[PDB]
């Protein structure tokens, strides 16, 4: 998901303040499950 | 009647106060002067276009 943080540090003595934000495209979505029972595990969708 | 040459180049001086006066009453502009140089116009770049960033999955 889309993460946003900000910052800053020292270059060349002035003082810059950083604000960036990441995310992902073309991001594969694997998917698994472990049994079909309301106990079993699975996961519908996880991305990688 | 000879004096009146006499008494206008004598009397001169006073066209130094009408100057002031006219300059005084004259409106002012003035110039910005322009830069020479635009010896080289600069295209964009080398540009080429496609579809975006497709969203796969």
């Amino acid at each position: 998901k889309a993460a946003n943080y900000q910052y800053n540090y020292l270059r060349d003595g002035e003082q810059v303040t950083a604000h960036t934000t990441c995310s992902v495209n073309g991001v594969n979505n694997f998917s698994y499950n472990g049994g079909f029972l309301p106990t079993d595990f699975g996961i519908s969708r996880y991305e990688v | 009647a000879s004096l009146i040459y006499r008494q206008l180049l004598t009397n001169s001086y006073s066209v130094d106060l009408y100057d002031e006066i006219e300059q005084i009453g004259s409106g002012k502009t003035q110039n910005v002067t322009i830069n020479p140089g635009p010896f080289a116009q600069t295209r964009y770049a080398p540009v080429n276009w496609d579809h975006g960033e497709i969203n796969d999955s």
